[PDB]
């Protein structure tokens, strides 16, 4: 998507985490702005030594190269469950003999 | 937990950042040397005082995370980049003041100039026209006139403003935990920290001092030779085993002797390789000079180059509104776009020069994955040495028989070689000595073991004992002639020249055993061969997160400079000018000077 989703200055608009107090589950979400506590001292909401804001913002510009530049990624999990199924695809259908 | 992740954290966010500042400021170059502007030279420095800024800042965090416990060699290495402070460790009225020095000694080398003493009306500017003095013109009188003038008019002018650059300079780097500012240009092969591997910053001194006397049998005799082929030109002022006079080298700095050549042909009556007029019926372009150049690198089982390499780069100058800087230059605007600037013509000149910038290129793209402060070359060395290797192996005419533009039936002689072979040696044999004379000589000027009013006297005695060169015309005290270079005056290291020197030879035969290569170097050619390009990306990979030694021990065989491989390049070269030398006397004698009577 460099042609659509990449800004002069960068797409500040998509953002990510860079550092985590702990690892994420499969399928988990975490939207918190906590700072990254590395140390006994305390950060009291701001960064500096052994303290780290964990989120920063990406640098989809359009001069980006392939491995840079802006990708719509999309992922399709799919559940086996006991209760019904509900989609699948078309059926094939032909004339009628 | 530890102190350990306040350095991996805090390197991932000035690696986040610095990144895309950095590349603001290299895509503002490019804008501007595309269209030379009053617009774009302000956003270019604008950019520029923006990103350096930006590493001020952060070395307040850097400090703060002592390396002394430290045994990572990634963080240790990021680090130690933004930890020192350079020359922010004197008062601004001392670091102004070193601004003012050099801008005011670039603008009096830039502006220096020389008329004859019955024209005065028309006085030579440094470029094109003093330059082509020293080149071109064979008479003795304008060579002597614009050495000498040179010297009195730019060279006395320049004695006085070198000294405070020294004295600035050196508490500069004596406040860095150095022992000089020369000691500080030897800290760039700097390695500490591994076993095996460690490299002081004095170690460079002795490099080059062993190298120089290994360099020594072979330049000797070409100083024979071109004393021996210049005494023809001017008998009345050579003797047969004195010394070069400094106005007849080729330049206005003596450094080459590349102009020399038509003065000292092995065999003017035999061809050379030349495809400029192959290209040319072969309906050749800009593109598809730089086009076919790819196919070389890829032959040899380097990486191809993007859509938006070739799309985006600059092949001419468009037009006299919108000037751009025709100059060569390997550009990495970052995010994995780079382009190259040159105005390109069909001429084999521009054909190895187009395989010198693809070859910065294979640099900076190979070790463009690592981090930000990583994303940079062990030292001076491996940047330009490599971009030689991959143009010289193209200028063999193996690879142009192949190509298709020299013809197959061009005979290939021992004779025929000797041109091309000792063309080469007037660059390279005829510029070795001479970078180790600067730096020998301006690293004791930086360190005080030569007074400031005897550099005229220890310069003209180093050019008699180390060359073998002496001037047209005394000079007293007054006079400073290595502070008149380019690189001196704009604070630039010329010991680069002479790393690379002694590593693009060092390469050529990593490269050329990786080819399967017989003989001498000078008849080689890794064209075709996919392990040649696998063997220089392993090392073009490392950038500067490895040791420089440590790509020189599995690649080259050796941890150090070598002369080893310069004298298997020019191993008939030696033959050719024992032979010639035999009316005349190896090496030179420091008693004659061409105003001797």
């Amino acid at each position: 998507s460099n042609n659509l989703d990449s800004k002069v200055g960068g797409n500040y608009n998509y953002r990510y985490r860079l550092f985590r107090k702990s690892n994420l589950k499969p399928f988990e979400r975490d939207i918190s702005t906590e700072i990254y506590q590395a140390g006994s001292k305390p950060c009291n909401g701001v960064e500096g030594f052994n303290c780290y804001f964990p989120l920063q913002s990406y640098g989809f510009q359009p001069t980006n190269g392939v491995g840079y530049q802006p990708y719509r990624v999309v992922v399709l999990s799919f559940e086996l469950l006991h209760a019904p199924a509900t989609v699948c695809g078309p059926k094939k259908s032909t004339n009628l003999v | 937990s530890t102190i350990e992740e306040q350095a991996k954290t805090f390197l991932d966010k000035f690696n986040h950042e610095a990144e895309d500042l950095f590349y603001q400021s290299s895509l503002a170059s490019w804008n501007y040397n595309t269209n030379i502007t009053e617009e774009n030279v302000q956003n270019m420095n604008n950019a520029g005082d923006k990103w350096s800024a930006f590493l001020k800042e952060q070395s307040t965090l850097a400090q703060m995370y002592p390396l002394q416990e430290i045994q990572n060699l990634t963080v240790k290495l990021q680090l130690q980049a933004l930890q020192q402070n350079g020359s922010s460790v004197l008062s601004e009225d001392k670091s102004k003041r070193l601004n003012t020095i050099l801008n005011t000694m670039s603008t009096i080398y830039s502006t220096g100039k020389v008329c004859n003493p019955d024209n005065p009306q028309e006085c030579l500017l440094l470029e094109p026209g003093l330059n082509e003095i020293m080149a071109n013109s064979l008479d003795y009188n304008e060579r002597l006139w614009a050495w000498e003038s040179w010297r009195s008019e730019v060279g006395k002018q320049l004695r006085p403003l070198y000294e405070e650059y020294v004295v600035l300079k050196n508490e500069m780097a004596r406040a860095n935990h150095y022992e000089d500012y020369g000691d500080y240009w030897r800290g760039d092969y700097e390695v500490n920290g591994v076993d095996g591997y460690d490299y002081s910053r004095g170690q460079l001194i002795e490099d080059v001092e062993h190298t120089f006397e290994e360099i020594k049998p072979l330049y000797e005799h070409l100083h024979a030779y071109v004393r021996a082929k210049l005494m023809n030109a001017y008998p009345s002022y050579i003797s047969p085993i004195g010394c070069l006079p400094a106005h007849l080298l080729g330049d206005m700095w003596g450094r080459f002797w590349t102009n020399l050549y038509s003065l000292t042909v092995p065999f003017g009556q035999k061809p050379n390789i030349d495809v400029t007029d192959a290209m040319v019926d072969q309906a050749w372009d800009a593109q598809r000079i730089f086009k076919e150049a790819e196919k070389f690198f890829v032959s040899v089982g380097l990486p191809n180059m993007t859509q938006g390499f070739w799309e985006n780069s600059m092949l001419t100058d468009p037009g006299n509104v919108q000037k751009a800087v025709c100059h060569p230059t390997a550009w990495d605007l970052g995010k994995g776009d780079f382009r190259i600037l040159m105005c390109t013509k069909v001429t084999m000149d521009d054909f190895l020069t187009a395989h010198h910038e693809m070859g910065h290129i294979q640099y900076d793209m190979a070790y463009a994955a690592q981090p930000f402060l990583l994303r940079n070359g062990a030292n001076e060395g491996f940047h330009e040495a490599v971009g030689e290797i991959m143009s010289l192996s193209a200028a063999t005419p193996k690879h142009l028989k192949s190509i298709g533009l020299l013809s197959p039936d061009f005979q290939e002689d021992n004779e025929t070689e000797i041109n091309f072979l000792l063309k080469q040696a007037l660059t390279i044999v005829g510029t070795l000595p001479f970078t180790y004379m600067l730096e020998k000589w301006r690293w004791m000027v930086f360190k005080g073991e030569i007074p400031k009013d005897q550099w005229m006297k220890k310069w003209w005695e180093m050019k008699r004992e180390i060359v073998g060169v002496v001037e047209p015309v005394p000079h007293d005290e007054t006079y400073c002639d290595p502070a008149s270079l380019f690189h001196v005056s704009n604070d630039y290291s010329f010991i680069r020249y002479y790393t690379r020197t002694l590593y693009q030879f060092q390469f050529q035969e990593a490269l050329c055993q990786a080819a399967k290569h017989e003989g001498p170097l000078h008849k080689c050619d890794i064209s075709n061969s996919t392990e040649a390009g696998q063997k220089l990306f392993n090392m073009l990979r490392l950038g500067k997160s490895e040791p420089w030694t440590l790509a020189l021990e599995n690649v080259v065989g050796a941890k150090n400079m070598n002369v080893r491989p310069l004298l298997n390049y020019f191993e008939p070269l030696f033959t050719w000018l024992k032979d010639q030398n035999k009316n005349s006397f190896v090496g030179w004698s420091t008693d004659w000077s061409p105003y001797a009577d």
